[PDB]
């Protein structure tokens, strides 16, 4: 047997719950996630979703000084996964919203978790109608601080994202 | 939370789509007018994961890619790819569902009836809205400048417009276009710095030369004196990187390159520049009302967006037109998206709704109700 | 499926083949690709069972033969003698039957459709596989080390390869072949020690000076530094113990040898380094992708794992790369084997066995099967 | 006769330079577009007479010289070995002194009027010659082939120039440069050669593959048709003949090669090949000389001498374009010196002192005249 | 040095006899050139009139289906010339007879013949006055009928040429 996993279609209900607005009213400031992560099933046959820490709204306020820091200071340390971000992001002439998608991979992780991700990375992504934006992160050093991500987004047209001005 | 919910204006701009919501101060979606359509990966890149792309993605994405703008010159004359574009635009750009929201769409001046009622039609039968309308641009930038009567130039990216307005309505007859716009100063940008010996031929190097002159171009106010200045300047020169980092360097050619929409003569076009087809749109309204045209030209669109051009157009003007009317140019330093903001600020308001098309009067009536609703 | 056979993966590399059970993440079976034809007529009584003898038994002679690689160039240059390296892997080497396992074979880039047909024919017809796959090297090396996007340098025994990749898809306007490779690092490593005064002329000695290679080769730093200081002072030569011989001690040819990759000047060749050959390969490569090919410069083949490349690699490339541009190159821990580790890892998949090439799919679609059923 | 002055005349174009006298319909110095300049140090260094190593100097004296093309893509930035390969011409290969001699250049396509006045001050201000005189090697190729109005193509072995005239004048919008023709046709060709595993890499060896791509390659009439007629052919492999007296097969190679003018796409170029460059040509031209343009396309130039290339350029065009316009590509049996000796014919007729710009002239008016004598 | 050619006005003395009308009932009938060539000197510095075959409107009776139907089976195949043709074409809206200037240059033609008549092409062309079209023609396919010819006037008016309906 000589081909990647499988995407789990649950990845799809998150992907097509996270990637949209709602009414302002309540629903936006109640349900609304803004990183989202997944995981290979130790089954190796599909990617899932997986106890991953997420953020929803007021927990960047009452808490977390960014909700991207969030993710990016919580990714497991020596095993791969696929992300979801949802980018907030202000230009020099409009506010912006993009989809990212994100291949995390620590350069330390096990050769055959690379392998089911890296074959895996066409077969997820027809799923995810209207992703913008892909990351393929390889090492911590590739995400660094919060303007290492705009110009991984979006390069010199970013000047804010998530509230951390650049 | 229907109709007190925050309502969609999309601006639907000739080379630039801008949208955003009503209240939004600024835009919250900005991309380039055009669709395509990958060619020949497999030999050179592989296949695509989207067999289409729109936008900033149509240009990046490698492949022999062949792409349209459905609005072609200026009126909207293919809907396969427009429909595609609004498609892009809710579900992609600004990211929520058009059955949610309210929408205002604009229109560029001359839009045929055919082409409002086919504007009306794809929004309650393609995107299922709750209400919507179809505005003209100029009105808009028009109403935002603080008159209800003057002219407005529009230089979009794919027209030009010249459009004369009496109390928020638009003449058609005396409208002149110009079909020189943004995306041909780029090609004539791009034949001048293969004058100083540039390559630049690709879609990848034409959309930095399309950056570049967004980014450094200038109108002069006397080109001699300029080129007199060039010759013996110590700033007109500038560097810019190429983002693999290769350098290149443009100069005088920053002034050459928009200096074809005041004159055509300049790249041999046996064509009027921008001030006297304003002035012969001006000069073909009534005796009576021609005095405050003169004292009221708005400045649209993308193409005015260049430092000096509406000095320029005060000495273009006052050159060609005489001074016993007192000349006023009224032009906003984010006038690219005056219309849109315009758009916005008018779209915030649920005060009258008379204007505004709902889904039970086209379910009585069909897209012919767009006609009702000007007045 | 998983209860079923421990499929065989084959690197057939640049001269140097790989052999081993898929999952088991370091090869078994590990001989030299070399042939050894015989240079006279052998006597009938007290003949041998083959005309000539290959690998392991091709070295393991004395005078009697010339020896030659069937992929001498990087690509199959004879085929009967290709056809034998195949003979002689499973029942000389790898020591299975072919018709019992699933067998995963690796291609050279820049290979004509023909190879791979031929490769495929070859499994079925000459040895009767059951089910075979194709994949390329650098692909392989990629995807061990986590990366969909970056340029492969795969520096082996009889060529050097830099293999630029985009979405797994390798760029084929800007791959890029050097003859020069691991051969001719031990040939000239024979030759400064010559200049030495030492005996190294035989086929065995040959091996010895292999190992000379391996057991004590370094890339220098800076050459003219390195060579300043390694001529003002022994504290930085090494002796090779011979076991009936003596300590054969290397100073400065330490360093000299893998000195031909970044100047084959050494070698007599006026052609670019290694880190030029990477730069016109990435230069080569469409605008966009140049950013992404200089963070993901990945290091494969046998030819890598001198001490001090990698360290190299980054001085001497920012010395051609703009300032603005973010390098960082990838050396595996070992990195000699990546090629065949990335085959064994991915024909051990508990997933799709609809990516063998099957026996029942070459009756319908024949040698042509391998092109419908590639990534 | 010792009197009725015969001028020299030159043609620069984007490959080989050529220069004679005027009425001779030879050549006396034909050579390459090529000046090395060192990488750093040069070789056999000593006292220093003309230390830019020109032409035949250049490929003989390989590796260490950072080979620049003078004239490549038709615009001339690199001006000072466009100084010495003149220089070259007249003192090394003609042995004349342009002192005596009225000397009649060619502006290659492209060229920005500046460039006209920069050759008017180096051959007065560097050469001292009595008088000059330009025009566009294009026109001449077009006058000579017996048209004044048509659309003439030079594809030589810098890039390949693609020129619309109306009445000698060149039609400013719509002429084109494709950067692709006989070098990186002759890099192509060397791959398609690795894919059977041969490899030649110095540049001794270069002068075969340019041997190889100038004598035994055609353009295929189709590709899988002439691939399937090829499959059947007694004589379409050539056992070619090396200069040391080795033997090697060209083949297969032959036609897939100059298929690279029609498919960029295996060069990695989004642009198009020289059938949509001629037809992108006329689609930006006037529709009451398009009859004339299509009814007179003219094939000269260098690497444009092929068999099959007026033939295929028929088939492209009639299925690009729409099937009621007429269409004639021409091609003469020879092609190549078509731009010089139309220059040599048009001298050709003695005594004329209107549009040559003489010493005496220059002395009151600078080089700026040549705008009111060169068309 | 770059000298040219020069028309000298015996090629015009024929022109203006050609151009223009006279006498109806006779000198329009045999006193007008339907076709006329000119050429380079041996000398090469002037175009002239030579033998090469004038004929007139009349000649149809005389001998020919037409008089340029005849001359296009006279014309050098192997030399560049100008030639002159009053052309007759004829419907219910115009009866149109205009004076047409022809530069004839076949491929077979050689290039030292060719450069000298393409430079000196637009001299002559300035000298006649009251021609209303003009053909660049190179090769007898590309004029072996009076159907072809009339292409090059073009419009929809010619419905006839020369006698001869299209």
């Amino acid at each position: 047997m000589a081909s990647g996993v499988t995407v789990n279609d649950e990845v799809i209900k998150v992907f097509n719950d996270m990637k949209v607005r709602k009414s302002s009213t309540q629903e936006e400031i109640k349900k609304r996630k803004k990183a989202v992560l997944f995981c290979l099933s130790d089954d190796k046959r599909q990617i899932i979703v997986e106890e991953a820490k997420q953020i929803l709204v007021g927990d960047i306020g009452d808490t977390v000084e960014d909700p991207y820091t969030s993710f990016v200071k919580l990714l497991p340390l020596n095993d791969c996964r696929y992300a979801l971000y949802d980018a907030t992001y202000e230009t020099k002439e409009s506010k912006k919203e993009d989809l990212v998608f994100i291949f995390w991979a620590p350069e330390s992780a096990p050769l055959k978790s690379k392998m089911i991700y890296a074959s895996s990375k066409d077969a997820i992504k027809k799923k995810f109608t209207g992703i913008k934006h892909e990351w393929q992160v390889n090492g911590l050093d590739d995400i660094k601080d919060r303007s290492t991500l705009g110009e991984k987004l979006g390069g010199n047209v970013v000047v804010s994202l998530e509230g951390k001005p650049l | 939370d229907e109709d007190e919910t925050t309502a969609l204006v999309c601006d639907n701009g000739s080379g630039l789509v801008k949208a955003g919501f009503a209240g939004d101060d600024a835009p919250r979606a900005v991309f380039p007018s055009i669709v395509g359509r990958p060619r020949h990966q497999g030999v050179m890149v592989g296949m695509g994961q989207k067999d289409s792309y729109v936008g900033d993605e149509a240009q990046s994405k490698r492949g022999i890619l062949t792409l349209k703008y459905p609005i072609e010159h200026g009126i909207i004359t293919n809907w396969d790819d427009m429909e595609k574009i609004w498609h892009h635009t809710f579900y992609n750009e600004l990211r929520v569902a058009p059955e949610e929201h309210p929408t205002l769409l604009t229109e560029a001046p001359l839009n045929p009836k055919a082409n409002r009622e086919k504007m009306t039609q794809i929004m309650f039968e393609t995107f299922n809205v709750p209400a919507m309308y179809v505005a003209i641009q100029a009105v808009l930038s028009l109403y935002a400048s603080g008159r209800t009567t003057g002219i407005v130039l529009d230089s979009g990216d794919g027209v030009t417009h010249n459009v004369p307005i009496y109390e928020g309505y638009a003449l058609p007859h005396a409208i002149m276009r110009l079909d020189l716009a943004g995306r041909d100063l780029t090609d004539y940008l791009m034949k001048i710095l293969t004058e100083r010996g540039y390559s630049f031929v690709t879609t990848a190097e034409r959309e930095i030369v399309r950056d570049i002159k967004e980014k450094l171009c200038y109108v002069a106010l006397d080109f001699e004196n300029e080129m007199a200045t060039a010759a013996s300047s110590s700033s007109l020169e500038k560097s810019y990187e190429l983002p693999d980092g290769q350098v290149i360097t443009i100069g005088n050619e920053r002034f050459r390159c928009p200096e074809t929409l005041f004159q055509p003569s300049f790249i041999g076009m046996e064509s009027a520049g921008i001030h006297e087809t304003t002035y012969n749109s001006i000069m073909k309204c009534d005796i009576d009302i021609r005095k405050d045209l003169y004292a009221n030209n708005v400045m649209s669109g993308g193409t005015t967006m260049y430092p000096g051009i509406a000095d320029r157009m005060q000495k273009e003007i006052t050159a060609l037109a005489p001074s016993t009317m007192k000349i006023k140019i009224i032009a906003p330093p984010e006038r690219k998206y005056s219309v849109w903001i315009g758009g916005s600020i008018l779209a915030s308001l649920s005060t009258f709704q008379q204007m505004w098309i709902t889904k039970q009067e086209y379910d009585e009536a069909g897209p012919s109700i767009v006609h009702r609703k000007c007045f």
